Parts: C-alpha cells; structure tokens; sequence
C-alpha cells in the first residue's frame, strides 16, 4: 500500500512508477547497475564561466535508472518542457503506460516548508491521478518527505509554469513509457542478471577520463580504486576543520565553510544512495540464488557507516568526524572489492 | 519503557527546561529540534538498539516522542 | 613609484597580457579586442544523474572562444596546459621563457600578499614567473588588478607552491605553457588578422547561436548574441528571494547556504561585468587604431559595462532590492548599446 | 584639499571615530576598512570626481588616504 522512497528524491518517485508497471526499481533496477565513481570539477582550459569552485564527489548511480529502466522495459525515460494547455492531457498519457516525475519548486510544495526560497535545485513528484474531489494526488520520493499530497488542478498548473523561473521548471515532465510486455516482464530477473554482470565487469574495468566543458574539468574514476582516490582527494578540505570552529568569520571565510560544508552534505547523500543501492543489490543477488558467493560480507552496512560518518561530519566539522569519514569510506572500499571479485566470479 | 526512555533522551537536546514534551509533543515539523538534535537520536538509536538505515530517517518516524518508540520498537524484532 | 605590469579582472588574462608583451603582441587590444562577444551561460537540471549538479547556476561572458584558443591562433603559436613532474618544472620554466612564458598555478595559501594562510580558495590562483628577483629568488608577477605587482619566491618555496600536499585543486606541476612568439612575417600581419578576428566575432555575436549540453555536473545551456544579455536579466530575476532572505536574522544553516551562494552567484557575475568593461575597452583601443572609430560614433559600450559592473559590486556588498532592479536597469542598457555599436561597427569592416 | 575631503570621506566609514586618520593610515591591507567602505568610496568619486574604471581598483590606488587623493587627481 504505502509509497516507495529513496535518498535521492527522483529515484524515489521512479521506484513508484516502476511498481504501477510490474518493476521493482530498487531490486532489478537499482540493485542490477554495481558502480562507484569519484567525480571532480577542477580548473581546466580557460575560459569555463561557469567553473565557481574545485568540487569533489561520488556516485553509486553508474550509467543511471534512465538509461537502464527504458532498456530492460523497451521503453523510454524522456524529458519534455510542455506548453500549459497541454501538461494535464500529458500527465493522463503517460499513466496509462508509467508515470510522469514533474518538476516543481521547493516553495509550491507545503509540507516542505520552504516558502522564502526555492531551494538550490527544483523538486519533483509523480502524479497519481485525479480524486473526486478533483484534486491531484501527488507521490513524494523523499525518504525525509515521504508520504501522498492533495493539490488542486489550479495549484499543479500554478506550481509547473512558476514566474519567476530560477530553475526552468516550466512544465518540465520525465515521461516513463515503461509498461514490458507480459514476455519482457517474465523476463526482468534475467535481463537484471545480465546487468548485474555487466556493471561489475565495468567496476573491475576501472576506466578513468577527463573532459573539458564550460563548467570546469571534470574528472572521473571508476572501480576500486575509486573510493580511496576520493578519500586521498577530499583530505584537501581538512582547512575547513580549524576555520569552522571560530566565532567570528569575514563574508569570504563564511561563504568558505558554508560551500565546504556543502560538499560534505552532498557527498552524504550520495553515500546514503549508496547503502540503498548496495541494499538492492543483496536482494537482487538473493532472489536470484547468489547470496552463496557472497556469504559474510555487507556492502550495504558498510556504506550505511560511511553514511552516518558524512551525517556527523557535515552536521559538525571537525578532525575526529574527518578521520571518521575517511576510515568508514576506505573501509566500504575494501568490501566493495572483496564482494565484486566475489560475485562476478559466479555470473 | 521504551516511550519513557524516547522522553528522557529528548529533555536534554530541547531549547529550555521549560519545554513541554508529552508523546504527540511535534519535535522537527514545528521546528522545536532541528539535525543537532537528529543526530543525537540516531547515535543513541545506533548505541542501544537497532542501528537505523536511511529508508527509516522519515518525518512520520522521527516526529513525535511516540512514532520515534514505535520506529525503535518495530525495527527491533 | 609608477608600476608597470598588465593586469586584468581575471587573473589568468593579466598574467597572459604580460607575456604577450613580452613578444610584441598586445593582448588586451589585439586578442581580447578583436574577440568581440557577449553569452549567458547557464547549468541547470538535466538527464539524471548528474552528481556534480549542486545548484542552479547562471552567468555571462564577454570571452568568447577565449585568449588561449586566438592568441595561439593569431601567434601561430601554442597555449598548452601540462601537469610536469616536479623534476622538470623549473626546465619548462626557462624552456618557455625563450619563446613567451609561464602560467603557473598555485593555492592563494601559498601567495603571501593574498593574505589566505587558513585557505587554499574557491579556486588556485595563478602567477606568471619573471626571471630573477634582485636578492636572487624567483620573481613572480601578479596580473589580478587588486594586487597587481611583482613578488619573489625562493626556488623551495615556488617547488612547495607547485607541489602542494594536500591538493583540493591539483595544482601539482600545473602550468599553462605560452610559447606564442610570432615570426617576423607573422608581426608585420597582426593588425590585419585583428581587424579579420574582430569581423569575424560580430558575424558570430549576430548569428546569435545557441547550444546544450547533457554532463555530470548538469545540462549546461548557453546563447551568444544580442539577447544573451536579456535572457541574462530574464534569468536573474529568479534570485529575487535573496533580498528578503538576506534581510532576516532568523536564518537557518540551509536558508544562510541559500544566501552565500547567491551572493557568491553575483560576486562571479560581477567579475565577469568587470572583464566585458575590459574587453569593450580593448575593442574600442582597437577600433581607434584601425583608424575606424569614424564608423561607430561616440557610442561607448566599455563605459555601459562599467556602470552594470559598478551596479553588481554594489548588490553583492548589499543584497536589497533597489540594488537587484538597478543591476538589471544597467544590463538592459549594456545590451542596447553593444547591439548598436555591433551593428555600426560591422558595417566599416 | 582633496586629502581634506579623502580624510572627510573616510572618518563616517572608521570602525571608531577614535581611529588615527593619518593621510598614510593603512586602510586595506590592516583589515581596518572592507569592501562595504570600498563601495562608499567608489560611489564618492563617481558622484564627486571621474568615475573609476577596474583598471584602477589596485590596492596600491587605495590603501592610504594619500593614495586614494592622488588616484583622483591623476584620473
Ligand atoms: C533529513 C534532513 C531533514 C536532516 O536535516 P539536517 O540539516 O541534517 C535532511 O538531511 C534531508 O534529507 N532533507 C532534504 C531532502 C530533500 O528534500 N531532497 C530533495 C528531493 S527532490
Ligand atoms: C577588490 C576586492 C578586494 C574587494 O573585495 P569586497 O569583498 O568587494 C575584491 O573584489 C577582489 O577583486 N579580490 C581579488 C580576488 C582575486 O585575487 N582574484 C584573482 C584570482 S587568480
């Protein structure tokens, strides 16, 4: 009965979309795609306007559920900007064969409280149809937000032609054509093992690259060796421990600790996506008979610490709750690998 | 016990002595406790029961003194 | 008592206009100059994922393709970027001083006139190495106007700069190679290719194309040309929640993030405000000597883009209302008056 | 003269009006004056005198009184 969610807001919301047609995201989905990635935007080849700052991360989302969602399917996972007298018609479309994640900011959306601003990116829900009252029912993916919303037809229209616009959500819809075939659907757990093989050939592969865009460098590395080249990379934001813990601060120093900060939270939610991913994939790899290759190790618990270590040190800067992340981080590494070797061995 | 225990953990991470904390008492919606507080429940959750994976660090489980026992409770056995 | 380095809003394109001198180009009128442009650049949701999209982004540039990509062009030279070993950084220095020179990069931590000994900075800085400094040590210029000047280093001081641990920005051996010293036939025809860049960046300002592109760190979206500047103004008009926001003194961790980020959103703007004024200068510097300034009138498109500059320093040092709208008054004019001169100025080419 | 003015001009943007306003007072590189002060004095030239372009915002124009009246008088 109750709504699906996940630690990034979009995944929740496909994952209830994916459920309407038979599919279950986190599992076959989410759970078949094994990836880590560090990723960092750096200085490269002048001129890169939008280069602000050296920025470091990670991703356990590898090529994405787009891409992966419309392949297993025979779908398609396509976003449109559509003009207003055609959104409601696109929202009745697109159920009969999925679901739609439209886009919204923070501000037209109640129960996050966030009315003064709309937030540093645009939110999403799905539509789930109209009720009697003539209302819209709305799916938040949120783990944090988790739950279904009433809104007024006038409301919805309202909330996806905003003006102003900071993040061009004008009738911004994902459109997930996701509906297999009875034969594709009686097929997924084999389609999700085929995956599965590939997303740890391509973890072991561990290719790396760079590419200029402008936005700055970005750089990225795959596979093993991922996880400690992050951890060697974001010693570099050990300056924020020292200046976090001092009472007075100029606009420079404030505006340092706060991006730097910033940095950790984001890393923090994509270890939380992490620990989900990894939590798909023990299922996955149980339904499908494999939990034998793997007995012992916990690559979801791992990435849950890692998770909790990021929480602690976002929440309070300081060189104990550094140490703490980098040790839990090297840590999930070194079961990640430990698991990967393991299971591909099997497939 | 358990919603005894919730209640006795919460009186500290609260603004004043003076605030009042029954179990329907809202903790995070009202913005009486903010993620200082989020992480000091987590801790104690993670130090003397189950550890709490993100697919339970939810509004509904977090938000009263008794949704907060009862995500203890269920995900305890 | 009267110095004498180049300097520029953005540090690298000072840095750059010092070694072009050194080989008889003059960087800000026939590279900057003849490269006429204006663009609104924005990065912004796109296919998922995109883990490097942490916010909704916009800005402008005056710079077009960029001093690396003409000055090499115009030299028949090569701007190239490196990380060297630190065995062979300081031979790569006295290699390129024969033919140009050096940016080198380095964390602001590192720059002792920077006062930043607790930050290694959004980003790294940059100097351009100047031969021998009288006590002995390495000279270094500074090509950021705010700072402009020459320093010293000693030689352990310049490898530690170059050779950071730790390193947020990878500045390791990082250097930006100018060997773009023209030949003798190439001198005698640098105002001819000048006067054939400046034509040819109008046609492309009017032509007004527009691109997107799907990265990990967003779709990023961009449009050159006459309505580069009010798209610009269309767009910014979504930040009008900072004013109140910054205006509160009940301001959550999230709500004092949303205010950094904008303020910081137009501190960069402003920056770039700063370098069209510069580069509209260096046109104008241009036109003048191309013996075409007959061809444009008085119009004065450096000193429209100095007052939106002036008007954005003044809203990111005070976030209020009638600073936003006055911002967006000055942009709307530098727009109009660079469509005009564009066109004037096309018409003589 | 416009030292007078220059040392008029600045005393409103002292943290203190007991502050040494010498003409040779560091006023930038002492973390005495920011940049709120800074825009205060940009505004005063641009209402009183030449508006200044970027090319003239050095520290060495303006981190003493003196400076600042000889970067008026030269502009
Ligand atoms: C759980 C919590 C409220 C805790 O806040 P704090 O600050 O540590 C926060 O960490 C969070 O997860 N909320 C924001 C999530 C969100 O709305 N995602 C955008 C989805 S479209
Ligand atoms: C002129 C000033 C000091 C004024 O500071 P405020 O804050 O407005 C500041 O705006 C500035 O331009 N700082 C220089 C930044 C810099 O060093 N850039 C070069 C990067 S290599």
């Amino acid at each position: 009965d109750q709504t699906l969610h996940a630690p990034h807001c979009e995944v929740g919301c496909a994952a209830n979309v994916a459920r309407r047609v038979g599919v279950d995201l986190a599992r076959q989905v989410i759970g078949a795609h094994w990836a880590s990635r560090m990723l960092v935007r750096e200085v490269g080849t002048f001129p890169q306007p939008l280069l602000d700052r050296t920025q470091v991360t990670f991703s356990a989302q590898g090529e994405g559920w787009p891409a992966l969602l419309a392949r297993m399917t025979g779908g398609e996972v396509t976003s449109r900007h559509v003009p207003r007298e055609e959104l409601l018609s696109t929202l009745h479309a697109d159920r009969a064969e999925g679901g739609t994640l439209l886009f919204m900011e923070d501000r037209a959306c109640p129960w996050l409280d966030s009315a003064h601003s709309p937030g540093m990116l645009p939110h999403v829900v799905v539509p789930d149809g109209v009720a009697p009252d003539g209302s819209w029912q709305l799916i938040e993916g949120h783990s944090w937000w988790r739950g279904r919303y009433a809104m007024s037809e006038q409301d919805l229209l309202a909330a996806s032609y905003p003006d102003p616009d900071p993040h061009h959500v004008a009738g911004r819809v994902l459109s997930l054509r996701i509906r297999p075939s009875a034969e594709r659907a009686a097929q997924l757990d084999t389609l999700a093992r085929q995956e599965l093989a590939a997303g740890l050939r391509t973890y072991l592969a561990a290719e790396c690259g760079e590419t200029e865009t402008p936005a700055g460098r970005i750089v990225w590395a795959n596979g093993p060796q991922s996880v400690p080249l992050l951890v060697e990379r974001l010693r570099g934001w050990d300056y924020l421990c020292p200046l976090a813990a001092r009472n007075d601060l100029s606009t420079e120093h404030a505006r340092d600790v706060a991006l730097g900060r910033y940095l950790f939270l984001a890393l923090t939610d994509e270890l939380a996506f992490a620990a989900y991913a990894r939590a798909g994939t023990l299922r996955l790899v149980e339904g499908l008979g494999l939990a034998g290759a793997v007995g012992g190790l916990r690559p979801d618990e791992a990435w849950r610490l890692a998770w909790r270590s990021g929480q602690k040190l976002y929440r309070r800067l300081d060189r104990q709750n550094l140490s703490a992340l980098f040790s839990a981080l090297e840590k999930a590494a070194e079961v990640d690998v430990e698991y990967a070797r393991r299971l591909l061995k099997e497939l | 016990s358990l919603l005894v225990d919730v209640l006795e953990l919460l009186r500290p991470l609260l603004p004043s002595a003076d605030t009042e904390l029954t179990p329907d008492t809202e903790l995070f919606s009202s913005q009486l406790l903010d993620s200082l507080a989020l992480e000091e429940i987590q801790a104690a959750i993670e130090s003397r029961w189950v550890p709490l994976p993100p697919e339970e660090l939810t509004l509904a489980n977090f938000n009263t003194p008794a949704a907060i026992a009862e995500t203890i409770a269920r995900t305890s056995t």
